[PDB]
């Protein structure tokens, strides 16, 4: 007459790195370091962002003819621009103090 | 017509879990910015199996 | 896919005898524990009886203790209750439920994830 | 036998309220409480299991805490389909026991 | 034949992280410590969850853009994330490594634990084969592996008849 | 009546973190081992002031202010400050928890010593209840007592009275 | 004489960690045990290695420089340097303090472990003396004690020899 | 509000007996070991006697050994010293000293954070 | 018996001098150390226990440091109501000692 | 400073026997386990036979098991291989070896950091 | 008894190349490996120890890596005094045993 004192085991592959050992395979483990991305554009808090269409911020600021204009009230979560919008000064100057002003103007209730 | 409460300007991060290794900028409620390629936490036991 | 489904119930006189069967589809039936969920009309759900998954060990409440009698088959996939002595407070809708499992392992005691439509059981 | 009290019995509602609903337990279920939702001629869904942990499927306007002895299920912007009754169960040892159950109805 | 924890792990114990395996007259099975892997899963889950829900962080801005004269700025900008970026890649590495470590001997201990629980209630009614398994001097039939596995095993009940058994051995 | 580590903690030990409770033909009462209690004192006293100690900082400053066009650099200031609290808000919480379970494992490992110096000073002159307390198989008059407490039990001067009284129990 | 791990270590065992020490009628010595060496070796190289590899730094630059006129960007850019400055210290001081005492309790563990194989294995063929050392209740040959520190020792083979020594001390 | 005060001390011829009393309130004595440490003219301090909290246990040093017995009053919060065989290098000023506790518990071994006035004893 | 070396004898100094004194076991006493201060025909008070944690009360002037054998009490800055007789004792073992005695006077 | 010496090899007919000596110095040979491993002419290394520091432990390949015996000199700190009924696969170039010392401790299973020029014994 | 199979038997470069040299083992032997340098006449040279731990005197161009089954000697640019005969040596346990050898040769 027997009894034994024993644990759980089964066929998973999953291994883990201890302080002391590597690579001890485990019966389940949990990952906490995310490394996908939907590669979406998405609401922040379901808060929309402000779209440039093909805009910079400036251009569309400023009201270039080419631009969406405000119609009305609006809010957002933050402001995407395109990378190299095809809109921008239109008439050739410096435009000040632009970083200051994203500070200002890229989460607006 | 997607919601997160992260983004970054290749993707949304949409993930609670503590580090990520997708992009050093992003906006919003995020995980900490890591260079490990893997996190992987131990839960279960030794998988030792006796023959 | 992941289904079960009741049956045996029926209009029965006092202290008479059911079987009540639950045929699983989809899962690895023998590899959880399973459980016998009945709601009375108008009334609260009651855990009236459980087995393990190899059948050795099976729980019963108070209720029905001695009249009840939980079992299981493995090559059939289903799960049974055998109703003797049964009682007018016996009446109710019967479930058959199965445990949640954790980490990969089949605990028995936990939430039930899967239930079936039921079966009614009418003691008059 | 761990006895498991639910209150309110029931309570009415708009859609888009606060619904709160508690269970207590007669001694120390630790996080082995489950919530489930019951349409009437429909059997019981999981909806929390672990007290707090949302099941696969299950809109994340459901939520649930507590530890112990203590436990809330939250609803947190009430549907036309949340509209049912509501059982807590515990999970910590032989016999299960459930709730007293609570109707969530329109006003 | 079926020896214990101290030569590895059981693919037959399904129903639960740590557990026994007996064999009498009446049979043999595998059965799990219920309560044991109750504690055990909510320390795990309690564990995870607090590596997890403690990252309360400020509000994440990519607001990082200085002017064209203003470089070494912005060189200071990317130093700053360049520092967090080895703090925190160096803090979680370890952390998991720390971690992993001692969650293996969690289960160690849990698994330990039910060993020793066992071995003081046989006391010298079973004999300790090494492995994780004892040798019960005397028949345990269906209702005292319960017993024992329930922690109600009475040592003075089965003592003369494992006295009598240990006498044959020596 | 009377239980040990097992079961729980005693109200009565007063004078001491770990200790031992006695029942004999003289009386009963408790008592504290006063040096594993000044061991693991020293040790509770050493991790806090560590913990406290350790944190030798720079001089800090509250100069963080920048002219009017210059809201870019004051923002990257603001944003230094959010990620050196987030750094330390999150080692700081599982610091706590981290060395509060290890502190409680540091207190069982120190009962489960004395439980096993005592059973292996006993050996079979005295049956383990599996409560945390032994049955000794001998009268043990408050000199025995003094001298399992102190370490000095000799195991061969009850040796036979023991045999005696451990085969009417077979 | 000659006593065990209770009372601290040995100059005498020189080839190996942890190990073993004899006496019957054939002569005495040290021998390690090799292989426990052997696992405990790699344990303490990975956790050095891991302490050292991961951290994996970004490039570390000396270009800390703003003009006349921006001192406070200058005392930005040596907070920012303090701010890590306290980070790393208060980290790497508690890391190598919480190593450090897990390093000697895995050195303690590795020596009970050691303790309770050959506890398990003489059973009731020796008595334990409480210091770390083994009084065999039968002549163990050369062989014999090569069998105990290989883990082949039969306590069958000498139980008989062994219960006639026993109700002798009785 | 928490202070001893000690009485007995006088005049004795050498080989006489004497007993101490030290009166303690404003903290629970009955939890706290006590000690005695006297303090020759001239001299340092030196301790002659403890004793745990409930009375069971009592320490002397080796120059008071045989001839001191230390004991307390639990209902009266009073902390005693009998010197028999009194000898002239007994002479002293005698004091009742708590230990101090720490982390909650009250460790007989410890600093002494309360003491006495003091008694005299002069053996001649 | 443990006994404890307290050096010097005695010390002049006057009063914002710094002040050391040690004291010195036969064996490890690890930290259970204490420091006093006995004005005459008046009981020793106690300053430092722990070997270096301050009593409530005393000012932060008065100071202790060391571990195993080695201990040391410093006055940073005296006061006229410093002048006493220090002793320190130990509490690692019975029977309790004290060393000799430092008696810091006026030059 | 740190070197070995082999010495012993030469023609020898089959079945005949030969005494290999290694002679240490430069470091503490009685610290050390030893070890001899040989070289056939074009083929690889084979270990044959390991002591350990105090002489008490000998560990041998089976190609070598019954007709080699390894042993020690403590005084002479001198290395032996005795070598009884030499067959024509015996012929190699034989060296002593020492395993490397790791976190102070001379463990007897590790790499050989020190070897000699080696002795050449012929079977034929 | 463990067995050591090197790969590949010869192989031949020329100064500044990259040479690889792969140990494969019946059976885990964690770190317990070693590589050797020989030349014609010449006793074996201990170049990695722990399977990629350098010895002292070794120039840095030399590394190992692996763990358990596999382990890989790499010589990141060849020199002149760089061509011999290289041997993988097990230490996990008793019989030690080497490769069959690696002998690396001018084209
Ligand atoms: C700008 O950015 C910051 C940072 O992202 C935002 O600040 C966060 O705001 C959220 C929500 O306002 C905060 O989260 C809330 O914290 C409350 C306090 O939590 C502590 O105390 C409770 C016990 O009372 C503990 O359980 C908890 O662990 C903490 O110790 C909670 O009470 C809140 O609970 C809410 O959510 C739960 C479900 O998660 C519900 O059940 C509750 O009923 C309740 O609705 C909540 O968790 C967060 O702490 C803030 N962080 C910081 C750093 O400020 C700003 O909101 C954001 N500004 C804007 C405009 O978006
Ligand atoms: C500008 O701001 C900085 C930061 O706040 C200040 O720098 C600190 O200055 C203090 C005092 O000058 C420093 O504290 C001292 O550290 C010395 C070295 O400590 C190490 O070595 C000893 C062993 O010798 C260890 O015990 C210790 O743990 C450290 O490992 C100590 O020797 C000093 O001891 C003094 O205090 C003790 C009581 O606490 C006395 O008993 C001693 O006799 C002695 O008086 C002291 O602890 C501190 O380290 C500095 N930190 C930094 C980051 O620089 C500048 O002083 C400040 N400038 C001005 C003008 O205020
Ligand atoms: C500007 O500054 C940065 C930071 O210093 C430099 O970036 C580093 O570049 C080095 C070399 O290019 C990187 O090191 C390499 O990492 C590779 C990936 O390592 C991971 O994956 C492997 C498994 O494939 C794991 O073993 C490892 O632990 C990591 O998890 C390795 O594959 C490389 O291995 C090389 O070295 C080994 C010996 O050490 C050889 O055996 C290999 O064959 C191979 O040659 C190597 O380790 C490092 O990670 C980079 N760090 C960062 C932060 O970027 C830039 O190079 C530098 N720019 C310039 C121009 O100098
Ligand atoms: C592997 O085993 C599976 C069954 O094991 C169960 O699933 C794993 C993931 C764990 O949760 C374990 O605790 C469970 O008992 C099979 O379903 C599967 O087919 C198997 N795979 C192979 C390739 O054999
Ligand atoms: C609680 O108990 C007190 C006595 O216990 C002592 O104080 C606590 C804080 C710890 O230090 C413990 O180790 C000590 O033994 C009483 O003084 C107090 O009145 C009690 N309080 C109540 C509400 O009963
Ligand atoms: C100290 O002991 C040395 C021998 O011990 C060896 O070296 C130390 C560093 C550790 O590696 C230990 O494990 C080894 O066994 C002697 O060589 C040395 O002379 C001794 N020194 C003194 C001052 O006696
Ligand atoms: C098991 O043993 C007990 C003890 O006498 C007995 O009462 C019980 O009937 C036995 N059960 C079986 C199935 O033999
Ligand atoms: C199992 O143990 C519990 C106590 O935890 C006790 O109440 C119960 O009666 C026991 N049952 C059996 C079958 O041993
Ligand atoms: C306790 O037992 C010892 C052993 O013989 C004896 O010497 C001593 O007098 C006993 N003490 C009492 C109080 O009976
Ligand atoms: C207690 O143990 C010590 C050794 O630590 C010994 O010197 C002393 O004599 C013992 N005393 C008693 C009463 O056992
Ligand atoms: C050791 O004991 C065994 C057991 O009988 C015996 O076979 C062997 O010859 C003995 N060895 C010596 C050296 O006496
Ligand atoms: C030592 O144990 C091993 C198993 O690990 C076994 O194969 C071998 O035969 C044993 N040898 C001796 C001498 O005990």
């Amino acid at each position: 007459d027997q009894i034994c004192i024993g644990y759980h085991s089964n066929n998973s592959t999953q291994t883990v790195n201890t302080l002391l050992e590597s690579n001890v395979p485990v019966t389940s483990s949990h990952s906490i370091l995310e490394k996908e991305h939907n590669g979406l554009l998405c609401k922040l808090k379901g808060k929309a962002p402000l779209d440039l269409i093909d805009c910079s911020l400036p251009a569309w600021l400023m009201g270039n003819p080419k631009c969406d204009e405000l119609l009305t009230a609006s809010e957002w979560a933050y402001i995407k621009e395109d990378p190299e919008p095809e809109n921008g000064i239109c008439f050739p100057g410096d435009f000040d103090s632009l970083e200051d002003l994203i500070l200002l103007v890229s989460n607006t209730d | 017509d997607c919601d997160t409460i992260c983004q970054t300007k290749i993707g949304a991060i949409n993930s609670t879990l503590p580090f990520q290794n997708i992009h050093q900028n992003a906006i919003g409620d995020c995980p900490k910015y890591v260079k490990a390629q893997e996190l992987v936490l131990a839960t279960g036991l030794r998988n030792n199996p006796i023959k | 896919q992941v289904q079960l489904v009741e049956s045996g119930g029926g209009v029965v006189q006092p202290g008479r005898s059911l079987r009540l069967s639950c045929a699983a589809s989809g899962f690895p039936f023998s590899s959880y524990g399973m459980h016998w969920v009945r709601q009375a009309p108008g009334k609260g759900l009651e855990w009236v009886a459980g087995v393990s998954y190899d059948g050795s060990y099976k729980y019963y409440a108070d209720s029905v203790k001695g009249r009840f009698t939980i079992s299981r088959d493995s090559s059939k996939s289903t799960l049974y209750l055998q109703m003797n002595s049964l009682r007018p407070e016996d009446t109710a809708v019967y479930y058959c439920a199965r445990p949640s499992a954790i980490f990969g392992i089949y605990i028995i005691l936990n939430g039930l994830d899967v239930w079936g439509q039921g079966t009614t059981v009418t003691v008059s | 036998e761990i006895v498991l009290t639910q209150s309110p019995s029931s309570v009415s509602a708009s859609v888009g309220d606060r619904v709160t609903i508690t269970c207590r337990a007669t001694q120390g279920i630790s996080s082995w409480l489950a919530w489930y939702q019951q349409k009437p001629g429909k059997p019981p869904k999981l909806l929390i299991f672990g007290a707090s942990s949302l099941q696969s499927g299950v809109p994340s306007r459901f939520s649930g805490s507590g530890s112990g002895t203590d436990f809330t299920l939250t609803i947190s912007s009430l549907q036309p389909e949340d509209f049912a009754t509501y059982f807590c169960q515990q999970a910590h040892s032989f016999p299960l026991t459930f709730g007293g159950g609570t109707k969530v109805e329109i006003k | 034949a079926i020896a214990g924890f101290i030569e590895g792990g059981w693919q037959g114990l399904i129903d639960g992280w740590y557990g026994y395996h007996h064999q009498n007259s009446e049979g043999s099975g595998y059965a799990a410590d219920k309560e044991a892997t109750q504690k055990a899963v909510d320390a795990i889950t309690t564990k995870v969850n607090n590596i997890i829900d403690k990252m309360n962080t400020q509000f994440e801005s990519t607001a990082k853009e200085f002017n064209k004269i203003e470089m070494r700025i912005k060189h200071l900008s990317d130093r700053v994330d360049d520092g967090f970026l080895d703090v925190w890649s160096y803090n979680a590495e370890l952390l998991v490594l720390l971690e992993n470590e001692r969650t293996l001997d969690f289960h160690d201990a849990n698994v330990n634990n039910l060993y020793q629980k066992v071995k003081v209630q046989l006391k010298d009614n079973a004999i300790d084969m090494g492995n994780g398994c004892f040798k019960i001097l005397h028949k345990c039939n269906n209702t005292c592996m319960d017993d024992i596995k329930n922690g109600t095993y009475n040592y003075y009940e089965y003592r003369k008849e494992s006295h009598l058994e240990k006498q044959k051995i020596d």
